[PDB]
DNA sequence: AAAAAAAAAAAAAAAA
RNA sequence: UUUUUUUUUUUUUUUUUU
């Protein structure tokens, strides 16, 4: 209610210290004013002073506008095939059979074989196939499926992208496979850890992926997940396993837990990212990307470089 | 209402002007409030001005000299004065008078 | 690139009409926003669990250094944060013999122990309340180590000290402050460990709770929590609009009854006519059959939307304006019908689902440095990642250990301004009074509202429980 | 009335004749306590609400509501309140007391 | 049916003290009769009211 | 009897 | 349970297919 217009003529011409919405950044330029002026003060306890003092400035930290770019865990899908085949294998796929087995990924969908490659390749494992139709094929244009431009009564939009990523999922599987890397699996997920001696001293490019922390080889793990909801991408999650004699993976739950507990104690963003990204580019096929094996012809390109996310605020140490 | 014209000076040296102008400008009737003529004894001078330039101080008269450029009293006095120019919104509300060649 | 904006960081009210982001810096200055006057304390427990809680307060009564005051500000005594006194002369102190507590606990059964223990200390407490002039605001129950190893569930008693209900959960201290409902006594709990520390000793020589650089922070969190539990506002948020309730709602399971039934809760936040923020829980608890549904049925939901709406009318007068309902798991429309036909016209409710399990980490280029908190990637006009827990410069590292969880939100249901709940959920992340701490990993809300729920599940005879915090946290 | 005669009896007292009886010396300094007017647990009652129970024909139910009416508020500020009571001042009115008696 | 008996009794099961004041017993000053004297008068007896 | 994407509950260790 | 956080065991449901 005080404003500086009605102040007395002995103050107005002095200059304020306000302290009007804030109590504590007055009495900053109060103290600021007495170092200033070297106003005398008696040190004394010299501890909970000085503790005072820095609490005042709280205010040493606050919000500085600077960009900050961020990487995140999210590998961006560069390419996706042309068609969305449904083939009517029918009575060419035995019922009682598998679809995990299959070379290629391929999820049945009530009489439709669901996948992204082309009919034919998959004679080595049904020999039955090789009779087929090719005008039975109920392709559809996957971009319109990104989109969700297509929905009829044979597929629904969320069952037709629940089918992408489930499809992807096991790409991912069988491309880290091809890798050849030994696997811990999870009670729902699953995890993929490199081998001791499999890299050249178990070091790609600068950055160590497998150490020795005691008697416990502890081997740096991905997962792979596709989801796309916002965009299309694969979510990757460092895991942490280990193994008694470099191979043979320890099946104590609480051993294992309290081990990466052990690690992730001193293991910073720099200690993460750098080695997730590390073992992203050991997955990578060329210098930008990779794929991922789901048929002859047709291939899905991921981006090997996590998919950059930018900031107005920074801060420094 | 605001009737009243305060002559901001110097009242050791410039009091000669000072109460001429003012004895002047009482002789055409305008009300003049100055430190040497209208001030009252035994009060809170620095708080009667206040009052009289927030309150009844149409307009404000500022005899610029030598001595009237430095002197805290007359740079309080102006910053005031300065302050009710902003408050009635008023772009004249401050005339200075240069008296010294 | 894309594009992530923070949000403004939720700034809390203190006393005098003060202003101070940081809880613990507010109070340490400050003080708090009402006036508690004394705190009558009463500690139920054995003579040597006694003479460790009259020294700790003691210790507690003067400053007490933190390792790192940067990191951590060190905590410069009740008296002078809290402007009130809580002294050791006073306490109505009540015997808990070593002999009870070694009968009791050799047992081969985990439940029959676990009741028999709860059983032994709340008749004692309402003996206490019932027959004695004293008055405790509240009470400070000493509980040995041995018990901690001995009276949960999944807890095996060595075969070698087994000398010698099954309604109830194994667990202690959900019982225990399950079965004080009734009788509005406010306690809480202490571990002889979590008491002073330095006596019990591992094998290396170094005690195994080691507290002494951190003790600091023990004595902040103790602190507050008894400011809490005697009837002071610690501090208030001022960034709350009016009209405006949120409530919370966490789906536990019941294992008492067949079925889980998946018992469910809820925490109410608002403004009330004046200034002051009222947080109360709202316990009616709705059973939800079926193992796996976590969806309430019609009748249940509004239900629970109706005394929701009647707390606001019987204490402001008119409808809520725009409610906006928080919850860890997302809402089907049958719930969300149940809600409307409740919801008045002028009222406009809103549905908001967040989630822990996405997989999303920030990583920053370059240093041993994570991403701030308050920064948020909006992905549409309905779904946006908040990280809640991260980095703040004013604690100078992260609230979390790891690369920080942002939370999911998404609007499952309304329309709602998705800026307008990511500048509340972090909000919703500071009025944390069971701890002193910068702020939760997730809002308060979906907190307070997950104790309640986890305590409300132990005792079979609950009847029209108490919707205040102060018997729950 | 309740606030106005908290602060009558914070400041000292005198009866008419102090060898009969003595004066009040102040609540805070005969018991060493504070007990201030500030931060007073409240919860209010209509009039209309003391009303709508009063006008009845029999004492007893009458009586029952009047009783529930407080009740009822007094545990609901117990359970459902930040605010911590030592003591519950109940204050009532005379018409109360003239029509809620046997 | 009096209010005090019935009142402190079904507070028994929360233990909460309480007590019941009259308007009267309070500054009776406004509770006057047709003659104008107040009919609890205490202006000698005050001090004993807050003993 | 799976799938993936979502759920809670309890256990163990180390920090704040 | 003074807290908090990250994990691993399990476990369960829903929508669909034969």
């Amino acid at each position: 209610q005080l404003s500086y217009d009605d102040i007395n003529i002995d103050i107005v011409r002095l200059n304020a210290i306000d302290f009007k919405m804030s109590w504590a950044r007055g009495l900053k330029d109060i103290l600021e004013a007495f170092e200033k002026q070297k106003v005398p003060k008696e040190v004394a306890d010299a501890s909970k002073s000085n503790l005072l003092y820095q609490q005042i400035f709280l205010h040493d930290k606050s919000v500085i506008e600077k960009e900050e770019i961020y990487d995140s865990n999210w590998l961006s899908i560069l390419s996706f095939p042309e068609e969305l085949r449904f083939h009517e294998y029918n009575w060419m796929l035995p019922k009682r059979f598998d679809v995990r087995e299959l070379t290629f990924p391929a999820v049945r969908y009530k009489n439709y074989l669901c996948t992204f490659a082309w009919a034919y390749d998959f004679t080595y494992h049904l020999p039955k196939t090789e009779t087929y139709h090719k005008s039975k094929t109920i392709r559809i244009p996957t971009e319109e499926i990104l989109s969700g431009s297509y929905d009829s009564n044979f597929i629904r939009n969320a069952e037709c992208k629940r089918l992408i990523v489930q499809l992807l999922n096991k790409a991912f599987e069988l491309r880290m496979k091809d890798k050849e890397v030994q696997e811990y699996e999870m009670s729902n997920k699953t995890a993929y850890w490199l081998e001791k001696g499999k890299l050249e001293k178990d070091k790609f490019e600068k950055t160590m992926l497998v150490g020795k922390q005691k008697d416990k080889n502890w081997h740096f793990a991905i997962s792979g997940a596709s989801k796309l909801y916002p965009f299309p991408v694969l979510m990757i999650s460092s895991h942490i396993f280990f193994t008694a004699d470099g191979k043979k993976l320890i099946d104590s739950s609480s051993v294992q837990h309290s081990s990466r507990r052990r690690q992730g104690k001193n293991w910073w963003n720099n200690t993460w990212r750098t080695k997730l990204l590390a073992f992203i580019k050991y997955l990578s096929d060329d210098d930008t990307s990779f794929y991922l094996e789901m048929g002859s012809e047709e291939k899905v390109f991921v981006s090997n470089e996590p998919v950059k996310f930018k900031g107005n605020v920074s801060y420094n140490i | 209402m605001r009737n009243k014209i305060f002559i901001s000076h110097a009242t050791p040296d410039d009091n000669d002007f000072t109460r001429w102008l003012a004895l002047k400008l009482i002789g055409l009737g305008y009300e003049v409030w100055c430190d040497i003529l209208f001030l009252d004894k035994g009060v809170d001078f620095w708080s009667n001005i206040e009052k009289v330039i927030r309150e009844d101080t149409c307009k404000f008269l500022l005899v610029s000299s030598s001595y009237s450029n430095q002197r805290e009293g007359v740079l309080k006095e102006l910053a005031v004065a300065a302050k009710v120019k902003k408050q009635l919104k008023d772009d004249k509300f401050i005339i200075p008078l240069a008296i010294d060649e | 690139m894309k594009e992530l904006i923070y949000i403004e960081e939720p700034k809390i009210l203190f006393a005098h009409g003060q202003k101070c982001t940081d809880a613990r810096d507010g109070l340490a200055l400050f003080g708090p926003l009402n006036n508690l006057y004394g705190i009558k304390s009463g500690v139920i427990g054995t003579k040597q669990g006694l003479k460790i809680f009259r020294d700790y307060l003691d210790h507690i009564q003067k400053p007490i250094y933190n390792s790192n005051s940067i990191t951590r500000p060190m905590f410069p005594g009740f008296e002078a944060v809290f402007d009130c006194k809580w002294e050791s002369t006073g306490i109505t102190f009540k015997e808990v013999t070593n002999e009870d507590i070694g009968k009791f606990l050799y047992n081969s059964s985990t439940h029959k122990r676990t009741y028999d223990l709860v059983s032994l200390f709340i008749d004692k407490i309402i003996s206490a309340n019932k027959n004695e002039d004293e008055n405790v605001d509240v009470w400070f129950v000493i509980v040995p180590d041995e018990i901690y190893k001995y009276c949960r569930p999944n807890s095996v008693l060595p075969k070698e000290m087994v000398q010698t209900t099954y309604n109830y959960d194994a667990q202690f201290h959900d019982q225990f402050k399950a079965r004080l409902l009734k009788h509005t006594i406010p306690t809480q709990i202490f571990r002889e460990s979590t008491l002073a520390w330095r006596d019990f000793k591992n094998a290396f020589g170094l005690p195994i709770r080691d507290f002494s650089k951190i003790e600091g922070h023990l004595a902040w969190t103790i602190s507050t929590a008894a400011f809490y539990k005697a009837g002071g506002k610690p501090w208030k948020l001022s960034d709350v609009r009016n009209g405006v309730c949120y409530l919370g709602l966490v789906y536990k399971k019941v294992e008492k009854s067949k079925n889980p039934r998946n018992a469910c809760c809820a925490a109410q936040m608002f403004l009330d006519n004046g200034d002051g923020t009222v947080f109360k829980g709202e316990v009616g608890p709705w059973y939800n059959p079926k193992n796996g549904q976590y969806h309430l049925e019609p009748k249940e939901a509004k239900a629970l939307l109706s005394q929701s709406l009647q707390s606001y009318k019987e204490q402001i007068g008119e409808y809520p304006k725009e409610v906006f309902i928080h919850a860890k798991t997302r809402f089907n429309h049958q719930e969300w019908d149940a809600f409307l036909e409740v919801t008045p016209k002028e009222t406009n409710l809103v549905g908001v689902t967040i989630s822990k399990t996405k997989p999303l980490k920030l990583y920053k280029t370059e240093g041993d440095y994570t991403i701030l908190r308050g920064n948020a990637y909006v992905v549409n006009e309905r779904s946006a990642f908040l990280w809640t827990v991260g980095y703040v410069p004013k604690i100078q590292t992260a609230l979390s250990m790891e690369v920080p969880n942002p939370l999911f939100i998404e609007i499952n249901k309304g329309e709602a301004d998705i800026k307008q709940v990511l500048k509340d959920i972090l909000s919703l992340t500071k009025l944390n009074y069971n701890a002193c701490i910068f702020a939760d990993g997730e809002p308060v809300t979906l907190r307070f509202a997950d104790k309640i729920g986890e305590i409300l599940t132990a005792s079979t005879d609950i009847k029209t429980p108490p919707l205040a915090f102060k018997y729950y946290i």
